[PDB]
RNA sequence: AUUCCGGUUGAUCCUGCCGGAGGCCACUGCUAUGGGGGUCCGACUAAGCCAUGCGAGUCAAGGGGGCGUCCCUUCUGGGACGCCACCGGCGGACGGCUCAGUAACACGUCGGUAACCUACCCUCGGGAGGGGGAUAACCCCGGGAAACUGGGGCUAAUCCCCCAUAGGCCUGGGGUACUGGAAGGUCCCCAGGCCGAAAGGGAGCCGUAAGGCCCGCCCGAGGAUGCGGCGGCGGCCGAUUAGGUAGUUGGUGGGGUAACGGCCCACCAAGCCGAAGAUCGGUACGGGCCGUGAGAGCGGGAGCCCGGAGAUGGACACUGAGACACGGGUCCAGGCCCUACGGGGCGCAGCAGGCGCGAAACCUCCGCAAUGCGGGAAACCGCGACGGGGGGACCCCCAGUGCCGUGCCUCUGGCACGGCUUUUCCGGAGUGUAAAAAGCUCCGGGAAUAAGGGCUGGGCAAGGCCGGUGGCAGCCGCCGCGGUAAUACCGGCGGCCCGAGUGGUGGCCACUAUUAUUGGGCCUAAAGCGGCCGUAGCCGGGCCCGUAAGUCCCUGGCGAAAUCCCACGGCUCAACCGUGGG
């Protein structure tokens, strides 16, 4: 499983930060973010422990943790421990598909592309994801174009107009 | 179970063959022979997986049975026989030499070594152990035996290195272990090193025998007299990781 | 569509170059087995009818296939030691033996 | 990843129960599970029984033939395949299934059989000389509806045997040499006794035949593999079960076993066992793990792997290294079926499928192709073991059910209307089949096109109104709510949640410091024995000294794989699986 389920589910203050985003970095369904939520508190978890063990357990572990957050961008360039435990269920938010290729500005916004990753008009290295949870390395950011195209295949197309209208770019 | 098993499980496959072990559900069990089955590295998978020879069983059997294997100087034909440790494996059609070797990490690894080194294949012998005539003959854990002596004291007491010729099947060349003498270490939890003996000198009496050693490196090392294994002043080499 | 050869591995035993194919297709169906039996003979090298064809699968939308194919030297080797798939979709024999 | 809320009252604080909110696992309602990936399915029932198909064979290259056919040739004549019965050899003890019983040296881990065996197989050494002999096939022939059965003439083989060459085993006496931690196993000589080895191969290749590649047999030794055996420790509940035991504890001799042994036996003794819980009743395959929990702890033994146990209930032997034998036999008990009524045959708690049961669980499918295995030089044969699809609210994971302009409403959005792209869906292409399927995926045509269910008084304050009705009909998990302006009924409308699910019941774990070790108490809330005595047990002032048992440190043997974490990779992706590390 990666459905996380508080508690307290029907709680006044877990209620009010779910409705607020869902054109932020899009929703359609909640689990889309438990899955988000189960990623980053499993890896808090273990930094947690190695950090309160001795030196006697084995560092290779905590070298391998550390190297992957390198890569994904949680922690860009730190290489701290202690700066995983700080980390936001809100930084993993903006590594989506949805609000990495609407930061490029290939979508329009994040809710433009809930037709162009069904159809496969959005490649990634050398592959159409298809998926809105896939979470986006910073290696990856350096190979965004498209594959399989028909409304890119057609500029004549007026798909190709609603997308582009001077350029909407960055996250919102 | 009241029968030797005939069929092994998949899931029942260690690790130790590096192998897939959801691949299906049944594993090569080799029929008994020189090695235990779990400690052994099967004639299905140096071909099969080990090359890209044969892609189904079939045709690493036919493979076989023409010829592309030979074990210690004599013919096979099945996939079917449990291949030792400490043993030579031959590639003639290839010119390859294997030696089956433990790694840190205890997977049977075959480590090339030159077409040379093929013809030797060290033996440090199980028990040594009179036999009518009064000769004593001389023992293995692959089985390999070789018979006539005069007796007596002989070279050891069975920690012994000999050079083994493998077509004819013949001794020669033997030796001791000393206190400055060469082991390679093929069980405990301590395998793939090669050093230097510090010293023999053990645990007098009971059923627990230390025997010492320290390496290139330099360090100590306790293990069994059994699961010593003279290598004698280097025959074979060191099994990397 | 585009045939190239990544890995090449010479058998000598057999007589026989065991080699991997990626086969692309952009824009285009799934590669047509009936068109690269033509492109065959020309990339593996020898005679028509004993370059052989096998295994393709073909990803989702990502437009690579990854492939194995054959190529033998001797006619009479190659239906007996294989195994049978190879056999029927290259078209030689099927099938080998029922109960 | 560590959370609390309603409810004892007029109000208050404490104590304490109940109910609810979380995870997990059955089952049940609606709907749905499109599409796709992995797991799974009499799994808490009758360890009930079965029609019908099926799980067990295989070598003619051991072997002389009978029949069909082939190459021939169309003769003499030798070379092949299928089919067929007899001895050989090997599998059939395995593989597959289930878990009733069993609380124990069942099982796990470490030990350990120098008390014991181990064929096929694998290794090294050596041997296979000579003589003797059969029965199916074939030929002929009787009976039974059957099952099944026959009597005889001939006859092959790695056919079945003897003898020798020896070896094996026992036993008495001498002595060395190998191995050991020791005890002492293995050496050799000698005497007397027994048993008294072996078998070969067609068309090819190697050797002269044997022999060998190949297949198998014999003896000596070893290895591997399987079986049995012993010990340390761990090994459930009820004390409304407290004393138990007569091969029973031991000694001595002996039998029998592969073998230790009160295993069995004779004799001799009266011991053995118990409150750190014996004995008895009761329940339960155990383990790796798993579920839950921040942990401590609790709960569990299911797919799957490991070991043991079983195969209608019970008893019994033979062949084999290995069975007292899961689709073998003998027999008894129960029950079924065929029957000239004389007499036969069985065992789905094996697999499809059936029927009974109940709250609950599948196609009389497809293949031998891949996987494993037995036999075979190989070719290949056998395989409902197995690989897969089918069906299945069984679990998990992934993904789609749109997007833009947009007048105007509830603008983290909605609807009208316009435009665009477009999952299914059709036609085509690969896949794959190892011949289907699973039809997806890709390309061309091409639609905004599968979304439901629960709740709305307080707990969840997350979500509010109308009409009918008026303590009624009903609602309810709890507290409650209805005796006429009802947010609670019922219908309708709206909104909120979650989403191929939602919701209900049953159970388990957290919440529950309501089991207190972490982390609870005993004036009055439940709880001090009327008081003492002293036994078992628990606990011990200061100073020294010996031991280093407890206690701390270090190294080394080891605690199977799988499950779990982290890392990277592959499948669009992920679940998952590989690999390495832990």
């Amino acid at each position: 499983k990666k459905y996380e389920t508080p508690p307290h589910p029907w709680i006044k203050e877990r209620l009010d930060r779910e409705r607020v985003l869902m054109d932020k970095y899009e929703l359609k369904n909640k689990k889309e973010l438990w899955k988000h939520e189960t990623q980053l508190k499993n890896f808090r978890r273990r930094a947690r422990r190695l950090l309160a063990a001795r030196g006697k357990q084995a560092e290779i572990e905590r070298e391998q943790l550390l190297a992957r957050l390198k890569r994904l961008g949680l922690l860009p360039e730190d290489a701290v421990l202690d700066d995983v435990l700080s980390l936001t269920i809100e930084d993993i938010l903006e590594r989506r598909l949805q609000t990495i290729v609407y930061k490029k500005g290939l979508a329009r916004t994040m809710r433009q592309a809930r037709q162009l990753i069904v159809h496969g008009h959005i490649e990634v290295n050398g592959q159409i994801i298809r998926s809105p949870s896939y979470l986006v390395l910073k290696e990856e950011e350096d190979t965004i174009t498209y594959a399989r195209t028909s409304p890119f295949a057609n500029p004549q197309h007026p798909e190709r107009m609603m997308i582009e209208k001077a350029k909407q770019g960055g996250e919102a | 179970r009241k029968g030797p098993k005939r069929h092994l499980k998949r899931l029942a496959a260690p690790t130790s063959w590096y192998i897939e072990r959801k691949a299906y559900k049944w594993a090569v069990r080799p029929r008994p022979g020189p090695h235990n089955m779990r400690t052994s590295i099967p004639l299905l998978y140096i071909v099969r997986d080990y090359l890209g020879y044969a892609k189904t069983a079939r045709e690493a059997r036919k493979i076989l049975n023409e010829g592309k294997f030979l074990v210690d100087g004599r013919v096979r034909k099945d996939y079917k026989f449990p291949v030792g440790i400490m043993d030579v494996v031959s590639i003639p059609e290839t010119g390859e030499h294997y030696r089956v070797l433990p790694n840190r990490i205890g997977k049977l690894i075959l480590h090339p070594i030159s077409e040379d080194e093929a013809f030797i294949k060290p033996l440090r012998i199980r028990n040594k152990r009179m036999i009518k005539g009064a000769r004593v003959q001389l023992n293995f854990h692959d089985g390999t035996n070789h018979i006539v002596s005069i007796a007596e004291k002989d070279n050891y007491f069975t920690s012994y290195t000999v050079l083994m010729k493998v077509p004819e099947r013949e001794i020669l060349e033997v030796l001791p272990f000393e206190k400055g003498a060469y082991v390679f270490v093929t069980q405990g939890k301590n395998v793939a090193r090669k050093g230097r003996i510090v010293e023999i000198k053990r645990f007098p009496m009971g059923w627990p025998d230390v025997v010492t050693i320290e390496d290139e490196e330099g360090e100590l090392f306790d293990t069994l007299k059994e699961y010593a294994f003279v290598v004698g002043t280097d025959k074979p080499k060191i099994s990397l990781p | 569509m585009e045939i190239r050869i990544k890995e090449i591995k010479e058998n000598k035993l057999i007589g026989r170059k065991e080699i991997y194919f990626e086969i692309y297709h952009p824009g285009e169906p799934t590669p047509s087995r009936k068109d690269v039996k033509g492109k065959l003979v020309a990339m593996l090298d020898l005679n028509p009818e004993t370059t052989v064809i096998q295994y393709i699968r073909s990803y989702f939308g990502s437009y690579i296939s990854k492939g194995y194919a054959k190529a033998y030297d001797s006619k009479e080797r190659m239906l007996y030691i294989e195994p049978e798939y190879i056999l029927i979709r290259d078209g030689l024999i099927e099938k080998k033996e029922g109960e």
